[PDB]
């Protein structure tokens, strides 16, 4: 039941994000085709990201969509700081995924980000270093999006708590065998069976940590250690 | 004090869709949300209570402890 | 409308249009999982188990929301849906705190339901309690006798002061059921499939007891003169008397069972006779071959072994004992033997054990008693040679041991020391260091490497095909319980082979608590345990008289409410672990934090427990949607999220009402609703379709029972499936223990007990004798409302044998309708609520009628108008288009004459049907027209159709005249879907109305004041306490005669107190609000034996009158149809029953619009104050 | 779908949208005469036996072909109906050549079913 079609009160509502009403305008006045010239086929006009964590020159960035995500950090971000090892990017906010360093020139769009896992979100990307752990972040996101659910339906509402005492144990080294495996179930269940998005997105760190980092986890499960030496129970 | 939350449920009256205003702004005013305050909301704007303290405690920014 | 094609597991199905995938695969008998779905409410997706897979779509789409479309392919049990649900099941497992089952009965071999019986032995349900323990233990004295109970060493009450007696409770009940006739199961259809067990002992008779239910033909092969096994042959006389066993026996022989004893299996009879003979064959046969000593000169005379010992001594055959006995052994064999010689009259009787005390396999009871009686020990002792001289046995020469190592067992190893050998001297040597399975029956076999024959784990199959195996053949020497279990195991193994399809044993998952800690049991009152009954040891050592003694009812009451109730109440209707048991949910794995916030509540029927829940908001969804009070809500957000009522504060101090949907609705017993009985127990209770007569919205009930207690009672789902506080709490008198249930007669001037023949006489002499002295009309008859329509008429027919007019109630008011309309009735149903147009809601409708409320508030969302007329607030003004606070009924003459004025009556039509119109305009033409009478007229005008609803318990007869007036004004009388509907304040108001109790308070009052009334017939009434200003009016009474269910305050002063039953003990009919006649169906029999229509029936008998329950109903038909209302939905359809044919228009003075009264029934009274005292609402 | 609300002979019933009359009354163990009406075949009208008098309608209408709505009331045995029935009763008897009961059932007193046993 939509809110096209029943919104609030019953009656029909559009709702829509600030930055598509303000580039309302612009179209109107000079026309859909010199709109539909900026971006990709699938993507067309502009969006605005908020460049912030380890670049060098942080806030607010309108680029045009297929814009590569290398260009973003190195040319307009101005590079990460302190001239160090560029490691992922945490693109879309807690409900976004870790880019990671090879996957830098895929191109600003909705199905270029999600076909790496993450999504467009909130425009936040997050640059980090390779000084940076990926099981806190990945613990760090979780957590903020477990405070934020609703509580609802259980895979969103106990299945966040559960993934996020799994990474609390990983992390403290305290984690038994099978953490990996059962994470990665517990974060494909949760991702499928949530009713709302802030569950649908909520596993996308975490999964996408296990997509790109999973060696850091089993360094942190096995080893009981973490090569970033970021985790204080570690160190 | 109850007086003192009298001109907001003045303001907002006529409309069981402007709880979380009449919230944020006793929040303003006591510092938190005593229960016999949200005691007289309920009596004044006509919302049930369960709704009253369900939309109060769904928010981190609403304390109903004193400060 | 188009018929949708739709595939649900691979089965066609044509279903409606508009229908969810939920509701298809309901009406087509497809299982869906759902635990956040109610039809009355509209759909919320939180729980997430109701997914399907869809063809053509990539999500598993909710059962409960998704609506079906032509072409659909939908999988319910798919790999995926099946991984879904599981995630979702443990996840929500992960927050659970409960316990499924308590520990005592998990720890119970045979999982007998130790908290069931305990529960119902402190209700005093000793017959149910012996039907629950023969669903799993077909012998509970014998067994209650002889156990070393497991389930005490688990029970819970350990951690405050000492474990439940539950042994001690089940022998108790046991023995009750034996002394009177035994307790025979019910028994199935008879299959025609014959199963031979070989064996009378625990596990064959606990095999043929099992299979005999299910309806197979049983033969049981015993090789013993008779039947009982080791309990028989084995445990002595002192512990297991013979004749408690021969009656159980005899018990189960009278299932069916034909026990062939003395046929011994390779001698008499032979294993291919049995396989060709016998479907199924279970062998039993047990461990009958004593372990020989082990050391030389073991054959030597004057050493037995010790069950070769107890079965001489125990079939009272000659044995050779002497003055010096040696028992080899520590186990129950050992004891029993040595016990056994103590008592033959052997001066000294040793018991030589290899390990230490601690290590005994026996218990320790046992062995205490056995020192009393006189038996020495020796420890860390082992046989290694027999001196015999002369072929006789001299004495025994062993070898000291001491505690060396570790062993198999893991605790500690005896090993020999070297150079210690000591020399016992022994008449009598008796080795009892275990028994072994007799080769010999066990012959064409294949045995496992310690003797005892190999089965299939799980199947309980032999190597040969169609041959079971099971007890201490299988297993080795065990307890008796352990037997029967792998008996009762068996014989459902059996009967699945049998059936076609054999099925391992699957071992259901239980949600329990192992985090409970004594601290948790800090509060909980200290009560000491049944003291126990144990004989001298001085008298006891020299005869085989039993040692303990049964314990009393008081002492079984007091132990049994001793328990702490561990296990969930709603364990069998609970659907959480239903779905947990049909999915392989694995919950270790996401166990984590888990929250620990349920506390007690002072609420006297409604329980919640936040631990318990799984936050469907089922209770918040029904409490704000169906019932319109909205007191619970959810409170915080995410992982702490609570269901809490308005502010938390506790459910009393909340605007509840006590109506229980949100128990009725709760899946997970987190909201429950408790049992008015004395000790709350959770059982498989029996429910039975009656009527609610409370009030006269009659609404319908499922009450379940297990006994004579009503246990429950759950709502109909037949519209909005709801009760008020009455009918869903107040049923609790029923199982008073107040209630009277035998005659009071005045005996030297103090109410005595008697017999019913002599009360009824007694009663039908002074009434006569009143009749005579004082003349005609001097008897008044005060009947209550809530009588079916049966018993109301045989009171008239009683009334006019005692020549009297006054038949009448004190809950009746004067009536108005009959003198306008032609019957005190209501026009309509409660059918066209629904499909009218406007509704005019007068007095408390809402408030005093919870489920009328409801179904207001379902109209008015269905799309008509309400307006609600009172005096103060009321529910139903939330969404009133219109409200009135009046106090006057010159509102109505006011609405009457704006009316007029408007030009909004149709003066020729209403002249043509309705006399006294001019007079009626007269009155209307001075009063003052008000705006909202102007208001109130304009809604009326402009509505099609019309239904006033008048609360008649709080609205006077003025207010009901001049609706009628404006109704039949504006011609919304007659015709469907307009009228005007009487909510009355009793079951059966109109019922008694229609048989003939048509004189009010006011009237008989007056009668007995002037003097004319002399004696009154009270039934079921409490002019006393509901009226204080009545005490006075009673004292002028010669004679009263009260017929009550509880002894009240009018009963007291009373010269004959007849007892009366619920309306769960009788049967008969009854008349809603709306007249429409409902059927009180007989949930229980009567506790004294005697109905209501009984006892009315025994005392018009005693007047000449010849009625039963058929000839009253026939009468009660015909009455009905003589005035035009039988089975009519719609009344004046065709014209008014005044003798004009025409409405008589109500002219009349002001008066106060709405009145408040008291309740004289005695029972609505009574749960009126208590839930006054409780500061309830309803 | 939606539940509409209707009213047949005083009785009120909750039938479902997209059906006729007459399937609501036969669901409801009302009984409307009807001659010309198959449940597999498309509504006919030629009998005009299943007239119903609807409130609000001027013109009886055909139980077999009108749809039931919300807020209908239906009256089944008005005298309306019955003339209307009545008349077409005896319009299809004047063209009727046939023998309900042979005359030696009519000419025996007792109306023994003498073409039965014979
Ligand atoms: C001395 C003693 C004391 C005990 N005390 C206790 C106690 O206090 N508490 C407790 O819980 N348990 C006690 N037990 C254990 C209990 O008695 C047994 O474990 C239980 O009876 C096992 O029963 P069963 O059916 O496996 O075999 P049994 O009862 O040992 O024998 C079953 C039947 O098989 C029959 N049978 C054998 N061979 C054949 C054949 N070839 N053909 C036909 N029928 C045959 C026998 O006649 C017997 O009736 C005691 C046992 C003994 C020996
Ligand atoms: C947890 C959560 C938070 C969201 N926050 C925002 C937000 O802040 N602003 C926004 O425009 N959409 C937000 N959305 C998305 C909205 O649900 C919705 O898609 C959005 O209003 C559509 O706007 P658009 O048509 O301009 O894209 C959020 C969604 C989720 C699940
Ligand atoms: S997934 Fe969405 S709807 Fe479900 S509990 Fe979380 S926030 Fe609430
Ligand atoms: S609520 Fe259900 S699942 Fe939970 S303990 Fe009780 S019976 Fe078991
Ligand atoms: S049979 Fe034994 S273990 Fe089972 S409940 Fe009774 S005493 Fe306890
Ligand atoms: S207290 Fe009652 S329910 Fe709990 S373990 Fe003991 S007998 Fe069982
Ligand atoms: S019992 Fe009370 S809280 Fe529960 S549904 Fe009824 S009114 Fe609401
Ligand atoms: S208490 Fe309410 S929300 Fe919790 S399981 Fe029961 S019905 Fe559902
Ligand atoms: S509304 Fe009346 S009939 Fe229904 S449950 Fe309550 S008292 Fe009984
Ligand atoms: S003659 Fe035959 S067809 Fe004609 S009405 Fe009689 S039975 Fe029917
Ligand atoms: S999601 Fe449909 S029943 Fe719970
Ligand atoms: S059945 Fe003949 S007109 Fe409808
Ligand atoms: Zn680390």
């Amino acid at each position: 039941p939509f809110p096209a079609q029943s919104g609030l009160w019953g009656r029909p509502t559009n709702i829509n994000n600030v930055e598509t009403y303000a580039n309302v305008p612009w179209i109107i006045t000079n026309g859909g085709k010199a709109f539909a010239s900026l971006g990709t086929e699938k993507s067309k006009g502009t969006k605005v990201f908020a460049l912030a964590g380890k670049i060098k020159r942080g806030g607010l960035v309108e680029v045009p969509m297929g814009m590569s995500l290398r260009e973003v950090i190195y040319n307009i971000g101005g590079g990460i700081k302190d001239d160090k090892a560029f490691k992922a990017v945490q693109m879309g906010g807690p409900s976004g995924g870790c880019i990671p360093a090879d996957l830098i020139d895929t191109p600003v769009d909705y199905e270029s980000i999600t076909k790496t896992g993450a999504i467009m979100g909130s425009g936040g990307m997050i640059v980090m270093d390779e000084t940076t752990c990926m099981v806190d972040i990945a613990r760090f996101f979780l957590e903020f999006t477990c405070k934020e659910s609703c509580g609802k339906c259980t895979y969103c509402r106990v299945g966040t708590r559960r993934m996020l005492e799994i990474l609390d144990r990983i992390c403290n080294g305290e984690g038994r065998d099978g953490d990996l495996e059962l994470l990665e179930e517990l974060a494909v269940s949760v991702k499928d069976g949530s009713l709302c998005g802030l569950g649908q997105t909520a596993p996308n760190p975490v999964l996408t940590t296990l997509r790109y980092f999973k060696d850091e986890y089993i360094a942190h499960i096995r080893d009981k250690k973490c090569p970033a030496k970021q985790c204080k129970a570690l160190i | 004090d109850l007086s003192l939350l009298d001109p907001v449920l003045d303001e907002y009256k006529g409309e069981k869709s402007n709880i979380i205003a009449i919230l944020q702004k006793t929040q303003e005013i006591y510092r938190f949300l005593p229960l016999d305050a949200l005691n007289y909301i309920s009596e004044k704007t006509g919302v049930k209570k369960a709704k009253i303290y369900g939309i109060a405690t769904f928010y981190a920014q609403f304390r109903l402890k004193p400060v | 409308m188009r018929l949708v094609r739709v595939n649900i597991d691979n089965k066609e199905i044509f279903a409606e249009e508009g229908k969810t995938i939920l509701e298809v695969a309901h009406e087509n008998n497809i299982e869906i999982p759902h635990l956040c779905y109610d039809k009355r409410l509209k759909p919320y997706g939180a729980c997430g188990l109701c997914v399907v897979e869809i063809e053509g779509s990539p999500k598993l789409a909710r059962a409960c929301s998704t609506y079906v479309t032509d072409k659909m392919v939908i999988k319910t049990d798919s790999p995926r849906v099946r991984n879904a649900r599981k995630m979702a099941l443990e996840l929500l497992l992960s927050e659970h705190r409960g316990d499924c089952r308590p520990p005592c009965v998990l720890a119970c071999p045979a999982h007998t339901d130790c908290q069931g019986y305990v529960g119902l032995i402190a209700n005093g349900q000793f017959r149910e309690a012996v039907a629950l323990i023969k669903e799993q233990l077909p012998f509970p004295a014998s067994i209650g006798r002889v156990c070393p109970h497991p389930c005490e060493e688990a029970c819970r009450r350990n951690m405050v002061d000492q474990p439940i007696a539950i042994a001690e409770l089940k022998r108790f009940v046991g023995d009750i059921d034996l002394l009177d006739d035994g307790y025979i199961p019910p028994i199935k259809p008879k299959t025609g499939k014959k199963v031979a067990i070989v064996g009378g002992g625990p596990a064959g008779l606990t095999c043929a007891f099992f299979l005999a239910k299910e309806g197979h033909d049983i033969v049981v092969y015993e090789a013993m003169p008779k039947a009982g096994g080791m309990l028989r042959y084995g445990i002595p006389e002192y512990r297991l008397p013979k004749g408690i066993l021969d009656k159980e026996i005899e018990l189960i022989e009278k299932m069916g069972v034909q026990i062939k004893t003395n046929m011994r299996l390779g001698v008499d009879i032979s294993l291919e006779y049995l396989r060709k003979n016998y479907d199924a064959v279970f062998l039993a046969v047990g461990a009958w071959k004593s372990s020989t000593l082990g050391c030389p000169g073991d054959s030597a005379e004057g050493v037995i072994g010790g069950i070769e010992f107890l079965r001489k001594v125990s079939m009272n055959q000659p044995v050779n004992l002497g003055q010096r006995v040696l028992v080899v052994g520590g186990g129950n064999t050992a004891m029993d033997a040595a016990r056994t010689a103590i008592r033959l009259g052997a001066k000294e009787v040793t018991v030589l054990y290899r390990r230490t005390r601690e290590e005994m396999p026996a218990e320790d009871i046992e062995v205490n008693e056995a020192e009393e009686e006189g038996v020495k020990f020796q420890f860390l002792v082992a046989p290694i040679e027999v001196i015999t001289d002369g072929g006789r046995v001299r004495a025994l020469k062993c070898q000291r041991m001491r505690l060396g190592d570790m062993d198999e067992s893991g605790r500690r190893r005896p090993v020999p020391i070297e150079g210690a050998e000591v020399i016992f001297e022994a008449d009598t040597i008796i080795s009892a260091i275990g028994q072994k399975v007799r080769v010999e029956d066990v012959e064409g076999l294949e045995l496992t490497r310690h003797g005892t024959i190999k089965v299939d784990e799980g199947t309980y199959q032999t190597s040969l095909e169609g041959v079971f195996a099971g007890g201490d053949a299988v297993t080795g020497p065990k307890i008796a319980i352990e037997a029967i279990a792998q008996g009762k195991n068996a014989a459902r193994v059996i009967d699945s082979y049998l059936r076609g399809k054999l099925e391992p044993i699957k071992e259901p998952y239980y949600v329990k608590q192992e985090d409970l800690t004594p601290e948790d049991f800090k509060d909980r009152e200290r009560k000491p345990r049944v003291p126990l009954k144990v004989a001298n040891a001085e008298e006891r050592k020299n005869n085989f008289r039993e040692i303990t003694s049964t314990m009393t009812e008081k002492e079984a009451i007091a132990e049994a409410s001793r328990c702490l109730e561990c296990g969930c109440m709603d364990y069998f209707e609970c659907q959480l672990y239903k779905y947990v048991n049909q999915y392989d949910v694995d919950p270790q794995r996401l166990s984590g934090y888990k929250h620990k916030r349920y506390e007690p509540q002072k609420h006297p029927f409604i329980e919640r427990n936040p631990d318990k829940c799984i936050l469907c908001g089922l209770c918040i969804r029904v409490c704000e949607e169906v019932v319109g009070v909205c007191a619970l809500g959810f409170v915080n957000r995410g992982f702490e999220t609570i269901v809490k009522p308005e502010f938390g504060l506790p459910l009393e101090e909340t605007s509840c009402i006590s109506c229980g949907q949100c128990a009725d609705i709760c899946p997970t017993g987190a909201c429950i609703g408790k049992q008015p009985v004395a000790k709350q127990v959770p059982v498989n209770t029996v429910a039975t379709k009656t009527v609610c007569t409370f009030c006269g919205m009659g609404c319908e009930m499922l009450v379940e029972t297990k006994g004579n207690l009503i246990f429950d009672v759950s709502p109909v789902q037949s519209n909005e499936g709801m009760l008020c506080a009455f009918g869903r709490f107040g049923i609790k008198y029923v199982n008073d223990k107040d209630r009277i249930l035998a005659p009071l007669i005045k005996v030297n001037g103090e109410l005595s007990k008697t017999t019913f023949d002599q009360a009824l006489i007694e009663t039908a002499k002074k009434l006569q004798a009143i009749r005579a002295s004082y003349g005609k009309d001097s008897i008044a008859i005060i009947a209550s409302q809530r009588l079916t329509n049966e018993e109301a008429l045989l009171l008239t027919k009683l009334a006019q044998k005692l020549d009297t007019t006054v038949i009448g109630s004190f809950d009746l008011r004067e009536s108005v309708l009959d003198r306008i309309f032609g019957l005190n009735a209501s026009t309509n149903s409660f059918d066209e609520i629904y499909s009218t147009d406007l509704i005019v809601a007068v007095g408390k409708v809402a408030e005093n009628h919870a489920v009328m409320g409801a179904k207001l508030k379902k109209a008015v969302e269905l799309g008509a108008k309400l307006v609600t007329i009172n005096n103060g607030e009321t529910r139903a003004d939330e969404r009133a288009i219109a409200t009135y606070k009046i106090d006057n009924t010159a509102f109505f003459k006011a609405t009457i004459k704006a009316l007029f004025e408007m030009k909004a009556v149709d003066e020729d039509y209403v002249s043509k049907i309705a006399v006294n119109l001019d007079e009626l305009k007269d009155d209307v033409k001075n009063v003052e027209v008000t705006d909202e009478a102007s208001e109130f007229a304009k809604i009326i005008a402009g509505a099609k159709t019309a239904m006033v609803i008048v609360d008649e318990e709080s609205v006077s007869d003025t207010t009901i005249g001049q609706l009628a007036n404006i109704l039949t004004l504006t011609q919304k009388i007659g015709r469907p879907r307009c009228g005007i509907i009487k909510v009355t304040g009793l079951g059966n108001t109109q019922g008694a109305w229609d048989m003939g109790i048509r004189m009010s308070k006011e009237g008989i009052v007056k009668l007995i004041n002037e003097g004319k009334v002399k004696a009154a017939f009270i039934v079921s009434e409490d002019p006393q306490a509901a009226d204080k200003n009545l005490g006075e009016v009673l004292d002028k009474l010669e004679c009263l005669i009260v017929a009550d269910v509880f002894l009240t305050e009018t009963g007291k002063r009373a010269d004959v107190v007849l007892p009366l039953v619920s309306h769960v003990e009788s049967t008969g009919t009854v008349t809603r609000a709306d007249g429409k006649i409902q059927n009180l169906n007989l949930v229980l029999k009567p506790k004294n034996g005697l109905s209501n229509l009984d006892l009315l029936l025994k005392l018009a008998e005693l007047f000449g009158l010849q009625y039963n329950l058929e000839k009253l109903n026939r009468e009660m038909v015909e009455l009905l149809q003589n005035e035009n209302k039988y089975n009519q939905q719609i009344l004046y359809t065709e014209g008014f029953a005044t003798p004009d044919k025409t409405v008589h228009l109500f002219v009349s003075k002001d008066a106060p619009a709405f009145v408040e009264k008291a309740v004289f029934d005695t029972v609505k009274n009574r749960f009126e104050k208590y839930l006054q005292d409780k500061h309830l609402k309803y």
